[PDB]
Parts: C-alpha cells; structure tokens; sequence
C-alpha cells in the first residue's frame, strides 16, 4: 500500500462490478485492515461494501484471534450513512465473535418489519403446499416424515384400466436377472 | 407559438403571425374535432394510438439533466408527476427512463414513492431495485408471496427474474439470505422457504457465485471452528479432500452432534453425488468406507433440535444405507457384462431413497455418453428400466427424472440409424407414459403441448404418446387434465389417423 | 480449384512447424547462419526478441523476415482447439495455435499444411495473389 | 522519457492450463500499485520466475534514456546508455491489438493491450489511462527487474 | 434485425456518430437532407440485393467464389495507411457511396 485509500480505490473501486474477487483474501491481510482504521470514513460506499463482504472469505482461525479490529471496523460501519452498509453492519456485528450472526432486525430499518410481517402468516398458510427442501429427497421415509411431515401424494388425475407396458418388461428384467445370476 | 407570441401588450410582429397558426385555432379546435372524428370514423383504439403518438415524442426529453439542480421538486412533485404516475403507460415509461442515466439523486429519490403507490410489482427492476432499500424490500415481499402461492411448477418460472437480482453484488445477496432464513427457522412453514433458499444457493453454485461462505454461518454451523473450517474448503474447492472427511467422520461419530442441517446441505450432497457416483472415480478402501458412512449418517438419523440439547441417534438404518450405497458403488465402479445379473439387489437399493439420485446421476453420465444407444441392442435398455423403477418407488425425483428424460428426448444421436432413432424416441415416450401413471401428469403433458403446438417434432411420436395415454388411463378426469389434453386431439393432425371415442364422449360431459 | 498447386512439403513442413513454435530461441551465430540463406534479405539484422540476459531471436522473427512485403493472413493450426475462439485468451493463444500474419510478419501462430500447403487462403496463395509470381517463387525458395 | 507504462507486479500463476511449452511459461501476474492484470510469456529457461516473485515491469518505446528512437536493428556495439542496464530481463516486440470496454457511444475505461515479442505474447488489461500510451503497430521494449 | 443493425447507417444518434467521425463530417451528414436520402437509398438498394441473394441461394451458405478478396483488401488498406481504429475517421460516407 503506497496510499491505502487510493490503493483500495483502485482494487475495490470498480463501479462495473460489485462482486468480490477470489484474490481478495491476499488483499485483506491484518497489516491492511489495521491501516484502514485511520482512513475509513472518506472511502466510498462500494469499497466499504466490498471490504465488509470480504470478511466472509477469511477463515475462522485467522479472524477470532484478532476479532477486536474487526469489531472496531464494523462499529465504525455502524455510524455510516449508506443504509446498505448500516444494515449489513448491524447484521455483521457478531460475525468475528463466533460466526453466529445477529440473524434478526429489530433495532434498525423499521420498514422491513412489515416485510417480515406480511410474509409471516402467508408462509404458514402455504407450509407444505409450496415446496419441499432438496435435502429431503435423499432422506429416508422416517427421516422425511419427522423432518418436514409426511409427503403430499399425487392428485388422482385419472383412473387406470390396465397396467402400462413397463410392468411386463420390469418383470422380464427381474426373471432374466435371476436366471443369469444363478447361471 | 403558444407561449412566445404576444410577450407584451402588442410582442414581436413575426410572433403575432405565429400566434394565428396555433393559439385556439386549428391546433386546439381540430384536436377535439379529430379526437371525436377518428372515434366516429370506425373505436377505443383511437385513444390508445393517440397515447402511443404522445409516448414516442415523450422519450426525447432530457429528464436526468434539468431534474438534478432543483433538489426540492416542491415536495415529491405534486403538481404534475404525482397525477402522472397513476397512468399505466407513464409509470411503465418511468422505469425505462431511469435505465438511460443511473446514479442520479433525482431519479433514485423519486422512484421510492411510486413503488408503494400501486406499483407493488415493479417490472424490469433488475438494476433499479438494487440501488434503493425500500423498493428492494417491497419487490422481495412480492416475490416471496408469489413463489409461496405459485406451488411447485412456478419455481422454474420464478427462479430467473428473482434470483438474478442479487448478481450485481453480494451485498444484495446476504441480505436476500437473511429474513427468509428467519422465516425458515420457525416451525410454521419453515421448510419451503429454506427450500427456495437452497435452490438460490445452488443457482449461485452454477453461476459461479460464491455461496460457500455465507450459508454456513446462516445455519448456525459456525459454532465449531473445526466443522466450519472443514466444510469451507470442501464447498470452496469443490472436491472431497480426505482431511475434512476424516475430521467429520471422527467428529460426528462422537457424542457431540453438530447441527443436522449442515450435513444435509443440498450442495454438499450433490458434491458427494458427483464425486462418488461417477464411474471414473477411483478411491481406496478406507476413504470409501468413510464416504459411505458420511452419506449414511447424513440420511438416517432422526434428531430433536431443542436449540441447546439433543439426545437421539440411529445406527441400524445407517448400516443398511451404508450397505446399499457400498453395493451400488461396487456396481457403478466395476462396470462389468453381468450388469443384468445385478438387478436382484439393485432394485432393493432402488427402494432406498438416498440411492435413487445416485443411480440417476450414474445413468445420466452413462446414457449421455454418445454411441451408448448405438452400442445398445435391447428393446428397452436396462438403465431406462431402472428409471422406471425409480419413478415407481418415489415421487420426489420426478422433476429430475423428467429433466433427464426430456434431455434424452431432445438429443439427436446422429450416429444411429433413423429407424432406431425413432424406436429410441418411442422408448423415451414409454418412460413418459410410465411416469404419467406415477402421478407426474401436468409437467409431462405441458412438455408434449410445447413440443407439438410450438415445435416441429415428429407427429408419429405424439400420436404414439396419445394412443398409449388413452389406452392406459380411464375416467374420471380432472378439469385441468382434460383442459390440457383436449387441444392435442383437436389438432386434427392426429385424430384422423386412428379410447378416442370414449375420451371425446367423456370430455364433453366434463366440459 | 483456385488454390496453389504446390506448397511446402515433408522435411520443410515438419521443420517449419517445429521452427515456429513459441519455445524456439536462436543464438546469435545461428541467426547469422540462417539469415544468409535468405535471397530477399535486406541485410539489416533485426532486433532480438529477447535482449537480456542473452540475445535470443525466435523462429517467428526469422520467418517474418522470410515472408515478403506486407501480406496479411489468418490461419488456424491443426492442433487448434475449437473452444479457444469462444472463451478468454481467444486472441492471445495459450497453445500458439492461431496464425496471424500482419504487415508480412508472423506475430504469432505455428505453421503447418493449413497455412503453407496447397489449401486455398494459405500464405503462399495470398503471397501469389498480392505479390505476383516471382516474389512467391523467392518465398518458396527462401522457406526451403 | 519514452516510457509508456511502469508498475510493480506480483505473479500468482504458472501455466494454469498446463505446460504447453518447455522453455516458455505463461505468467498470470497481478499489479500491486494499480488494478491491472498481466498475462506474460517469458523465457524461464534463462530467466526463472518462481511463484510470488516481485518484479518491476516497464514498457518503453526506446531503451535509450535521452529518448532518441530506435531503428529496430540489433546493434550490440552501441555506446549509449540504456534503461536495459539497470534491469535484468529485457525483451522487444510490437503491439498488435488494443481492445477495451468501449460501446458505440461510451469510451473504453478497461483497455486491453496485446503485445507480441517475437511470438512471445503478452496481454495487459486494466484501466484506460495507464494504457493510454499504447498504440497499434508500435515497437515497445518489455523491461523487467526482479525485486526482493 | 441484425442486418439492419449492422448495415444501416444511422444519422440520428449524434453521440456515437460523433465518436466515429470528425465533427465537420458530423455537421455535414446531419445538416444535409440530400446526403441522408442518398444513404437511405443505398440501404434500400442493399436490401433489394439481400432478397435477391436469398432467392439465388435458398440454402443458407454464404461461401461464394468471387475475384477480389474485399476483406483482405480492406485489411491491407488499413495496414498500409497506418489506420488507427480508435480515432474518428476523415472519410465522408457519401464519398463511399
């Protein structure tokens, strides 16, 4: 870092992409984030978001031993002016502690409360009729029934007059399988 | 002109002749006259084409330039814009006008008011929604309500317009992974929304989006450094490194259970699916035993999560699923034929659910390989009979079974003879009708309706499909099913060539 | 068939493929020896591709000297992947398999039958089309 | 002073697609002063570049400090000084294509400069202003020295 | 749509046309009704040529055998005259017509 503000303004100041690069981990060393203590408010909204979103990629052991600096950085983000930064800061306020995030908004952004509220009964009204998690596809019958309740059976769109042709060929592969196995 | 005419009590002399041109003369008189005349000539289309003529001329204006310096807008522009946004073509136009010049205080300030004033569903909001908090939360509420009442089919339709909004940046993604996770953690319908969350995570995995760092901390799986650090390298790298599997094996086996949802992540189990069920994956004995143990552990145990305590474990069904996965692993890796001889136990393994998508992926990596159908000689290949049994035993894999099977149906095998190409298509249609008997009705017939009405596939295959369907089904019929099936027989490219009488007799009674 | 009837063959073709590879670096004396088998050479030794640590020329420079005037060509090497022209590195070949001659200079690419044989649009074909016949005769002889 | 480009580069890749050539390895390098991606093909067989090496890359149209132009002819017995004296890897070539993110009515802000050194290619992507000196069909010298 | 986008000269977008041409040529193209009419007539003539080609080749192969290689000739003209593609040109489109 020749000048930290300008250097992050080149690396994370690309207005074209708000992505975070895979090389961000080498950029976010302790010697870099330590220098951002002095000059953080003058930095733009996009660089602040990309920097805070870069905290996720760092592993647990390289963060928790030095959690205080991150706690100070997110506290400095708690006083910011961009609402996106403010809300993620109030969400990421417990990331470097153990990784168990705040996972609730009842102190900032009063308008999202009605967003939660209007979906809160609608989700209950359409509990199992909406969709079933992909994890339960692999889980057995007892595990699926205990996890998300019993399966919803198919609607009887029609009756049947005789079995399809697949039954005969399935029986034929069974009888062939047994004779070839015994032979 | 209308304004530059008599500036003073005359006022230029040239402008007084310009006043004669417009004023309250032809420019105004004939406007009402021709507005009633084009109406009387034929007409509600007149006002629509009038508005179209205005709308084309509107777009030339330089809205982002003059609107920035005012900084006030007299209190949210009540004089002219507030009545304007209530007009359909104008409010739709405003979204188009915003895209030309983003990053402006005036446009982003004004759009926050129209979103809650009647435009709850903000169309074409791919980028505009990202900038503003209120509009993003509002359209997220609309999206989550729409997907919740849409059912199952709409998930294909709901994915692209909604999930692409978080592609601009990650800041729009973790927030879009926050409130619905709170809705998922509750016992009142918490499964379906975590389902769409994991679906979004999987789309992120196939669009290159990094979702390996946020979903682990969101399911409170970050409580242990070893578990989070172990799983992070697996999901980030995308491989089964032995160190993380060994620590997980010695961890979960002890009397200290991690959260069960971390080992049940669909991206992790799909990674196991890809790593293990591939025919070309060669693993030593010990690591294979640990892999099959992890899958069995991830698919057998019932646990009571009281948020501080849990005392529950099952070992027998873990052993049974370990045996099934191991035996199917042996069949998949050996590959040699003696394949037919192994169906005595293979269908027993088909009865287990965790194995069904394993053999499904194995079949996908087998049949998609070219010349496989050319190399095959049976009237019905054994792999497709395995998918028939998969369709019979279970119903959760039916979207995946149909997706693989239509992927095969649309495929062209140029190396094959044309008649065997048709007989292969008829075999795939035999799987269609088999799956139709197993409850997957509407998506299959929707595929057929698309393939016939829109595409130009062979009509013989459609005729074979309709004949098999009519010969296998019997009344009663639901109104949606006859609503979907009846236009096929009314196409008249099929009806004159050959159940049909019974169906047309019953359908008229139905509707 | 409106294509050149005669082209570079056998020993010259294999050796020019081995010569135009990106890894071929010629010492000074080797460059001196090769430069004087050029009948169309202007006598000015080109600046080396690598100046330091050691002066090394590449076979592309020498073949640029062989190619006459300012003919322009794009040709595709036999081992060229198809997907290379779709993804990144499309115009900076990791395999050096895209042949482009600009201002009569082989800026990149490895030469084969597709660019020096009898096929239409090859280097000898456009050399004949743009520079008459005697210049192309000298081109053939200089290559060999 | 004839310098079109100057930077300190770090390299974290060595032939990601695989070893295409024994004597040449593609170098995916990343800048440390600005935002700038460099793809480079070097002669490792005489100048071995290990992973994580710090090297100062300079693009100059003339090696000579005074700025007099070079004729593109080898002249080892030259008596003038050069910028090649302080740097330990110098290689000369031309630039065959400049690309950018320009639209029909917006300027390119992310330029790309494809430069070929006798068949050894180099691509240099990044911001337009630092690349603004590069122009097509111009001979340049790739100057490099390895830092610590 | 692609043919119109890639082959019809547009004299209504001042910004992009100023990007690709010198300002005096921009003024001459915009002011003249005659030049714009001639350019549109050329476009309609090449549209007629397009439908004639579609009549001639019902199979959609564009490969034909014609005397002068125009693409290589334009490349040669670019290289000989040291054409800078980044800069705007001094070539009047009506001169091309």
């Amino acid at each position: 870092e020749s000048d930290t503000g300008l250097w992050l303004h080149n690396k994370l100041g690309a207005t074209d992409e708000l992505w975070a690069p895979p090389s961000i981990a080498s950029l976010l060393t302790a010697a870099v984030i330590d220098n951002i203590r002095l000059c953080f408010h003058g930095l733009s909204s996009a660089v602040k978001l990309k920097l805070l979103l870069g905290t996720l990629h760092l592993p647990r052991r390289t963060v928790d031993e030095m959690k205080g600096a991150l706690m100070e950085i997110i506290q400095l983000a708690s006083l910011d002016s961009d609402p996106w930064v403010l809300m993620v800061a109030d969400i990421l306020k417990s990331f470097p502690d153990t990784g168990s995030l705040n996972l609730e908004l009842e102190e900032q952004n009063p308008n999202v409360q009605d967003i939660l509220g209007e979906l809160r009964e609608k989700v209950g009204e359409c509990e199992a009729s909406a969709m079933l998690p992909l994890e339960c596809q692999y889980l057995n019958k007892n595990a699926l029934t205990t996890l998300a309740g019993p399966l919803t059976p198919p609607v009887k769109h029609f009756q049947l007059k005789r079995k399809p042709k697949s039954a005969t060929l399935r029986a034929e592969l069974l009888q062939k399988s047994t004779e070839t196995a015994q032979q | 002109i209308m304004e530059p005419s008599i500036f003073n009590t005359l006022g230029s002399p040239e402008n007084v002749i310009q006043l004669l041109s417009e004023n309250y003369t032809a420019v105004a008189q004939t406007v009402n006259l021709l507005a009633e005349w084009l109406i009387q000539t034929g007409p509600v289309q007149v006002q629509e084409t009038v508005e179209n003529h205005l709308k084309s001329l509107l777009i030339k204006h330089f809205d982002p330039r003059k609107a920035d310096s005012i900084f006030t807008e007299e209190g949210e522009t009540p004089a002219w814009l507030e009545q304007m946004i209530a007009h359909t073509t104008w409010r739709d136009l405003f979204y188009k006008l915003a895209e030309a010049h983003p990053d402006c205080l005036m446009l982003n300030f004004t759009v926050k008011l129209i979103s809650d004033a009647g435009y709850q569903g903000e169309i074409t909001s791919v980028s505009t929604a990202c900038q503003q908090l209120e509009v993003f939360s509002r359209v997220l509420r609309t999206s989550l309500a729409t997907i919740l009442d849409g059912g199952e089919e709409n998930l294909e339709k709901n994915l692209p317009e909604f999930a692409k909004m978080v592609c601009h940046g990650e800041h729009t993604y973790l927030f879009a992974q926050a409130m619905m996770s709170v809705l998922a953690q509750e016992e009142q319908g918490g499964s379906a929304v975590r389902r769409i969350a994991q679906e979004v995570q999987r789309f992120a995995q196939e669009k290159g989006h990094d979702a390996s760092q946020i979903t682990l901390a969101l399911g409170t799986a970050a409580s242990y450094p070893r578990a989070c650090q172990a799983l992070g390298a697996m999901l980030s790298k995308g491989a089964l490194n032995p160190a993380d599997i060994t620590v997980l094996f010695k961890m979960f086996t002890s009397m200290d259970p991690p959260p069960v949802e971390l080992i049940r992540v669909p991206a992790f189990l799909d990674l196991f699916m890809q790593s293990l069920f591939k025919p070309g994956a060669r693993i030593n004995q010990d690591h294979k035993h640990k892999y099959i143990h992890i899958l069995a552990y991830a698919a057998s145990v019932v646990e009571t999560w009281k948020k501080n305590k849990r005392v529950s474990i099952n070992k027998d069904e873990l052993k049974s699923t370990s045996k099934a996965v191991e035996t199917v692993h042996n069949l998949c890796c050996n590959e040699n034929s003696e394949l037919v001889a192994e169906l005595s136990t293979l269908y027993q393994c088909i009865r287990f659910p965790v194995v069904a998508m394993g053999v499904l992926k194995w079949v996908d990596w087998t049949v998609s390989e070219p010349r496989y159908f050319q190399l095959q000689t049976d009237h019905t290949p054994v792999h497709l009979a395995l998918l028939d049994e998969i369709s019979t035993c279970h119903q959760l894999l039916h979207p995946q079974v149909l997706q693989l099977l239509v992927k095969l149906f649309e495929t062209e095998h140029s190396q094959l003879d044309v008649m065997e190409q048709l007989e292969l298509k008829k075999t795939l249609l035999d799987r269609m009708v088999h799956l139709l008997s197993r409850g997957y009705v509407l998506p299959v017939v929707s595929y057929i309706r698309k393939c016939l009405e829109k595409l130009d596939t062979d009509i013989s295959l459609i005729r074979y499909f309709v004949t098999e369907v009519l010969d296998v089904i019997a009344p009663p019929y639901t109104s949606d099913f006859v609503q979907l099936f009846l236009p096929i027989l009314e196409n008249d490219s099929i009806a004159g060539t050959i159940p049909v009488t019974e169906f047309i007799a019953h359908c008229k009674s139905n509707f | 068939s409106n294509r050149p009837v005669m082209g570079i063959v056998q020993d010259t073709l294999t050796a020019v493929r081995k010569f135009t590879k990106r890894d071929v670096f010629l010492e000074r004396g080797e460059v001196m020896n090769l430069l004087m088998f050029l009948s169309t050479w202007d006598g000015k030794v080109p600046q080396p591709a690598i100046l330091k640590p050691r002066p090394l020329w590449t076979g592309k420079q020498i073949f640029s000297l062989i190619i006459p005037g300012h003919i322009n060509c794009i040709r595709t090497h036999s081992t060229h992947p198809d997907d290379e022209d779709s993804g990144p590195y499309k115009h900076i070949s990791p395999g050096d398999t895209k042949v482009v001659v600009e201002n009569g200079e082989l800026i990149m690419g490895i030469l084969c039958k597709k660019s020096l044989g009898t096929s239409a649009g090859s280097l000898v074909h456009i050399s004949y089309l743009e520079m008459g016949h005697d210049i192309t005769r000298l081109f053939y002889s200089n290559i060999q | 002073a004839g310098i079109l480009f100057e930077d300190i580069f770090d390299v974290k890749d060595i032939d990601p697609e695989g070893k295409k050539f024994d004597r040449v390895s593609r170098l995916h390098c990343e800048s440390e002063s600005f935002k700038m991606d460099l793809i480079l093909d070097v002669n490792i067989q005489i100048y071995p570049v290990d992973l994580g090496d710090k090297f100062r890359l300079v693009i100059a149209s003339t090696l000579y400090e005074d700025g007099t132009l070079d004729d593109g002819e080898y002249n080892p017995t030259d008596d003038r000084p050069s910028r090649a004296d302080q740097f330990e890897y110098v290689m000369y070539g031309k630039v065959y294509r400049i690309e950018g993110d320009e639209t029909s009515t917006e300027a390119a802000t992310r330029l790309s400069a494809y430069v070929s050194y006798g068949g050894l290619l180099m691509r240099l992507q990044g911001d337009a202003n630092n690349l603004h000196g590069f122009e097509v069909d111009s001979r340049v010298y790739l100057l490099m020295k390895k830092l610590a | 749509k692609a043919f119109e986008k890639k082959f019809r000269f547009d004299y209504t977008n001042e910004r992009a046309l100023r990007r690709t041409l010198q300002e005096d040529l921009v003024k001459d193209v915009l002011s003249n009704a005659h030049i714009q009419n001639e350019l549109e007539r050329e476009f309609e003539r090449m549209r007629e040529d397009r439908e004639v080609l579609r009549v001639i080749f019902p199979t959609g192969d564009s490969k034909v055998v014609l005397p002068c290689n125009l693409l290589r000739m334009i490349w040669n003209a670019q290289k000989i005259f040291h054409i800078n593609p980044r800069l705007p040109s001094d070539l009047h489109p009506i001169k091309v017509v």
